């Protein structure tokens, strides 16, 4: 409805006036004219914020003196005229600061961010003075009673105005210091006061700081046993003599058990977790019958029971976790024990051998320390792990003991920094460093085997211990008990007894490798480093720069066949799923760039063997879209390169395997975060016939 | 079973009393909720709602025992047996009380309960018990301030262990908790005393010394007599240097 009719728009100029309010707009090309129609408190709202809009720029007498509406009774419109008288512009000027001992003049001065002559906006010295909008903002009340000075009473007050300037005056009141005396928490039903008044950043004997109350709030609800809606404190006892104020945390339980389903689809399948934890366990109550309703509540140990799953293996496990160790220093202990079963599958053609599978029997322990003061922000991580390893019929890459075991002894360190501010979903600076190192006990050094003449000794030499005297190639039987040697003639195969000269016979490559890698001895090394940085106001650019390293102490031993890196495909897979690394590169499908053995003259040549060295380095452009609370869609950009190598022998670091996508992420309160993305990845897949390139992928993540 | 699904009042009342006696309280509470408003006034309602009380309690269903009992004592004022229904509701909400890790909000309830049974009908054969339950629930009240105070001297805040105990010391005067309260408040002074900057050594110092003097005052054969006198053995070589 053309309803303009500005009479008096002197310096507000017509466009920005009609911008400036919301809801009641006029007759235009837009979708259905915005609707333009008749709303009465939108109307005096919209009016409202006309008035406020010509406050900001300056104009305190502003007024509005005619408003009307005629409806055309010919044509069906509202025409509304507004009549604006302006007034005169005005100036900020002299703000001093009476009653003020604990802060400086120039102090509050810089604090408050107002000059000589800077116009009239009266919003803006009120948000200076006290931030209504938000509780976390830099105003002059906030640094006033962030340190310890609740009695504070600021009121802003006009003393003079002349020459269209005004003269502002702040009278503050001071008061006695505030100190916590009492502080305590009512309504934990059933999780004990020795959890939650550890983690609390208010204690007795400090002073007062809003600041302090605000993060142990969201450190009581990050907790993960009290629902973050529920927490409210309440300052009883405040005395404004003696200076104290007596602190009571009102708390509301909201539950432990939690259901989990990590994992993610992308033209592999599914290699998802399915995880039932409970977040309250007490595992000094577990004889105790009446305090057993739902499994023993209590302090906040952490205890669950997971099912990893794939087309290729199941993983199920039981994980056990206390954030505080002896009662006296945050050092978490955590303590997994799991087993998996898995089979022969080729990632870059999808194949389950279910005739040819390994299982894996995992004991670990670890603790966790966050080590104080060379810089905050560092954890310390170590952990001392078992694994057993039995084979059946495992006759696939560089494994030849198909039918036997490995054993794995094995002490990891590791040093992980996390700066990564402010939004913990949406970081804008920060960086995460972490450096791993895994290692197993020097083995070669001490025991007196010489691992490089292991197969020239009798004992591994093909000694036939088959009882038949059947036939042989030559023609001559095959004496029970006789060293052989394969001696092929013609076309076909077969063996040859030799009698007592083991030393010319073949080397039982089984025996050998068993003898090998019966007791697996290695150091695996692992570098991640993300830079966060900033760009524009909306880009985000990440670094995502990856190392990786795995090798024997003894060189006539040679790099463990198991523990070893794989590249490709989403990075949804763990090591407690298998004994695999899963780097990430978006543009592949799963673990599909591994090294195959590249020999066609072999009886296998597309089995993926591992990588022993890799490097990775990503760049991603972020844009927060939808930034907000209760949903935070996003979207990202990719450029990531990825090289890996079995053997550091002949490694160039310049292939580099590239990828380049775009897609969104989604993350809602209780689904988790989930993901969809797409990737073209330029370079061929290993061992595949014609180059061309593989196409795009989806990459369904979830985590319911 | 059969009173179950028969409609026979007297009967449901006689099998009722015929469980109760025989001691099979869980059918008889089953029986009475069936009866529970549909025998209300009617005559007999003296022995009802007196033995859905009781087995209740024997049963340990200890809130619905307070509910019932509150009730009973509510109603017939006049009962020959009230001071007994008053004495068993107030035990009964009293065994409910949580340990002392966790919020205390009944116990507080059961204190009230208890000490308006010892204010009204202040003599009976049931007074003695009441007393001694009333302290130990006192006791677990104090327990917790107890803990709660020196859950700072184990996470090794000592300041705060140090005006956490000066504040329990005084708010619960008479306590057989006072000696552990002194000593692991000297043992706060002590370790911010000994681990502090030079700047800020001797007044620590001298606030170990004097928690030292209240602890062997209070208690002059203390049970920590040895690790308190090397102790203060410790502050005063450490004092003595600082001596100008």
């Amino acid at each position: 409805i053309s309803s303009i009719d500005f009479t008096g728009n002197k310096q507000l100029s017509d466009s920005k006036l009609r911008a400036a309010m919301k809801d009641t707009k006029q007759k235009n090309v837009l979708r259905v004219f915005k609707a333009s129609k008749f709303i009465p408190e939108k109307y005096k709202t919209d009016l409202e914020k006309v008035i406020a809009s010509y406050k900001e720029k300056g104009y305190r007498d502003a007024r509005i003196i005619y408003d009307s509406v005629i409806y055309n009774k010919k044509k069906n419109m509202l025409a509304i005229k507004i009549d604006v008288e302006e007034g005169n512009k005005y100036y900020f000027g002299n703000i001093k600061f009476l009653g003020n001992t604990v802060y400086s003049d120039q102090q509050l001065n810089r604090y408050l961010g107002i000059k000589k002559g800077e116009t009239y906006n009266g919003v803006l010295l009120e948000k200076r003075i006290a931030d209504n909008t938000k509780p976390d903002g830099e105003d002059i009340t906030n640094l006033y009673q962030n340190n310890g000075y609740l009695f504070s009473k600021i009121n802003a007050v006009e003393v003079k105005t002349v020459n269209d300037t005004i003269d502002f005056e702040i009278r503050i009141t001071e008061g006695p210091i505030a100190y916590f005396n009492k502080i305590y928490v009512t309504g934990n039903d059933k999780t004990n006061d020795h959890v939650i008044y550890r983690e609390l950043r208010t204690k007795p004997g400090n002073k007062y700081s809003k600041e302090e109350l605000v993060r142990t709030i969201r450190e009581i609800g990050q907790l993960g046993f009290f629902d973050p809606e529920s927490i409210k404190p309440e300052f009883r006892n405040v005395d404004p003599a003696a200076g104290t104020v007596d602190i009571e945390y009102q708390l509301v339980e909201k539950g432990s058990s939690q259901v989990e389903l990590q994992g993610g689809y992308g033209g592999g399948g599914f290699i998802g977790t399915l995880g039932l934890s409970f977040n309250n366990f007490s595992a000094r109550k577990l004889f105790d019958k009446d305090a057993y309703k739902p499994l023993p509540m209590g302090d906040g140990q952490k205890v669950a029971l997971r099912l990893q799953g794939s087309t290729y293996f199941q993983t199920y496990s039981l994980s056990f976790s206390e954030p505080w160790f002896g009662g006296k220093k945050p050092v978490q202990f955590s303590s997994s024990i799991s087993y998996s079963k898995q089979f022969n599958y080729n990632y870059s053609s999808r194949d389950v051998n279910r005739n040819q599978s390994f299982n894996i029997f995992t004991v670990q322990v670890g603790l966790a320390k966050r080590l104080t003061v060379p810089d905050d922000y560092f954890v310390l991580s170590q952990s001392v792990s078992y694994q057993h390893y039995d084979l059946n019929n495992y006759y696939t890459g560089l494994f030849t003991f198909g039918n036997g075991a490995s054993r794995n002894l094995a002490y990891t360190i590791g040093l992980s920094r996390s700066n990564k501010g402010v939004n913990p979903i949406f970081p804008t600076y920060g960086s995460e460093f972490s450096i791993s190192a895994k290692v197993t006990p020097p083995y070669s050094l001490f025991n007196n085997i010489n691992y490089g003449d292991l197969q020239n000794q009798k004992e591994y030499k093909t000694q036939y211990t088959g009882t038949t005297t059947t036939t042989g190639i030559d023609g001559q039987a095959i004496n029970p008990g006789d060293y052989t040697k394969t001696e092929t003639v013609n076309g076909q195969s077969g063996t040859v007894s030799v009698g007592s000269d083991y030393k010319s016979a073949d080397t039982d490559v089984g025996k050998v490798d068993q003898k090998k890698y019966n007791w697996l001895e290695y150091y695996k090394v692992k570098f991640k480093a993300d830079w966060y940085t900033k760009i524009y106001g909306k880009l985000v650019l990440r670094t995502l720069t990856e190392f990786g390293f795995l090798g024997a102490y003894d060189q006539s031993r040679g790099v463990v066949p198991f523990e070893r890196f794989y590249l490709g495909g989403d990075g949804m897979a763990n090591y407690s799923m298998d004994g695999r690394e899963t780097i990430q590169l978006r543009g592949y499908p799963n673990n599909s760039l591994t090294p195959i053995i590249e020999d066609r003259n072999s009886s296998r040549y597309g089995q993926q063997i591992g990588a022993t060295i890799y490097n990775k380095f990503s760049m991603e452009l972020r844009y927060p879209i939808t930034l907000k609370s209760s949903a935070s869609i996003y979207a990202l950009t990719f450029l990531e390169a990825g090289s890996s190598y079995p053997t550091f022998k002949d490694y160039n670091p310049f292939d580099l395997n590239r990828s380049a996508g775009a897609g969104l992420r989604v993350f809602m309160p209780a689904f988790g975060l989930l993901g969809i993305d797409f990737g073209y990845g330029f370079d061929a897949l290993p061992g595949s016939t014609t180059n061309k390139a593989n196409g795009w992928e989806t990459h369904f993540i979830i985590g319911f | 079973q059969k009173a179950l699904k028969n409609e026979d009042v007297a009967a449901k009342f006689e099998v009722a009393t015929k469980m109760y006696d025989a001691g099979k309280y869980n059918k008889a509470i089953r029986l009475f909720e069936q009866l529970a408003p549909t025998y209300r006034g009617k005559p007999q309602a003296e022995k009802l709602f007196y033995m859905f009380s009781q087995s209740y309690y024997k049963t340990k269903q200890y809130y619905l025992a307070g509910y019932q009992f509150e009730s009973f004592v509510s109603g017939y004022p006049r009962s020959e047996k009230v001071q007994e229904a008053a004495f068993l509701g107030a035990y009964s909400y009293s065994k409910l009380a949580p340990v002392y890790s966790l919020d205390q909000a009944d116990t507080v309830k059961a204190l009230d309960k208890l000490q308006a049974f010892i204010d009204n009908y202040p003599n009976s054969e049931y007074l003695a018990q009441a007393n001694e339950s009333v302290k130990i629930l006192n006791g677990k009240l104090e327990k917790k301030a107890y803990e709660n105070a020196k859950g700072y001297n184990t996470i090794s805040d000592y300041k705060s262990a140090l005006v956490a105990f000066d504040n329990f010391i005084a708010d619960f005067p008479g306590t057989p908790l006072k000696e552990d309260a002194l000593f692991y408040k000297y043992d706060s002074a002590y370790q911010l005393a000994i681990n502090s900057v030079p700047s800020k050594m001797e007044e620590r110092l001298h606030v170990a010394q004097t928690a030292y003097a209240n602890l062997m005052k209070y208690k002059s054969d203390t049970k920590y007599k040895e690790k308190a006198d090397q102790m203060n053995a410790r502050v005063e070589t450490d004092l003595q240097k600082f001596t100008k």
